[PDB]
């Protein structure tokens, strides 16, 4: 299990982020990808905590790890409640 | 306002400061600039509040003057016109998914067209402080 995130799986995530908000009306198939996404986050957080990203946190002052386990998540379930 | 040989200013202010950095490597800086592009593309209507738009844009271009910096760009001394927001997605995803010059171009090319730039230069200034007093 290779520690550290790669830059491709990174660039994968932002994108299916991105897909997601043009999905538009019985298609409930984007809530699937909501969950799918929040997984992967949570996948992305946890690395990232274990092993962080130096440069990120020193320009941010913030920790990588968090936006991933927290802020997308969190995100991600705004979508989610946007919903009839 | 739109730029002329500040270049001297910035790519020392940020040589500057990821001295004081010892893990500093390229791979993150890499990383970290990919998630600032999407951290402001965000930060768009494809919205939120103008303030908080142009922070990830400063975010984003610390992380283009380290990568030419740590390419040791030699002295090269481009700003290209942008019609739409998809315009700008395009460049970035080819630099990114089939592939420095650009990666710094980048940040400076959009403060032209998406708002002025010596308007992004005082958000990086004033944030390099509160970063260089933090380290």
């Amino acid at each position: 299990k290779k520690r550290e995130v790669t830059i491709e799986e990174i660039g994968e995530f932002h994108e299916k982020y991105l897909k997601l908000l043009f999905t538009n009306n019985d298609r409930k198939k984007a809530l699937a990808e909501i969950e799918k996404l929040k997984e992967e986050s949570i996948y992305l957080g946890e690395k990232l905590r274990l092993v962080p990203n130096h440069h990120y946190d020193a320009i941010k002052g913030k920790p990588m790890y968090k936006l991933y386990l927290y802020e997308y998540p969190d995100r991600l379930e705004h979508q989610k409640k946007i919903i009839l | 306002t739109l730029t002329i040989d500040q270049l001297q200013e910035l790519l020392q202010i940020q040589k500057e400061f990821d001295d004081r950095i010892p893990t500093l490597n390229l791979r993150d800086s890499k990383i970290a600039y990919v998630v600032e592009f999407f951290e402001w593309f965000n930060t768009l209507e494809t919205g939120k509040p103008l303030d908080v738009q142009l922070d990830e844009l400063a975010d984003m271009l610390a992380f283009g003057l380290s990568i030419a910096n740590q390419s040791g760009v030699s002295l090269k001394t481009l700003g290209k016109v942008y019609f739409n927001t998809s315009s700008i997605m395009k460049d970035f995803m080819e630099d990114f998914v089939y592939f420095e010059e650009d990666s710094l171009s980048l940040p400076l090319n959009i403060a032209y067209n998406l708002y002025s730039i010596d308007q992004l230069i005082d958000a990086y200034k004033k944030k390099m402080k509160r970063n260089h007093e933090r380290q």
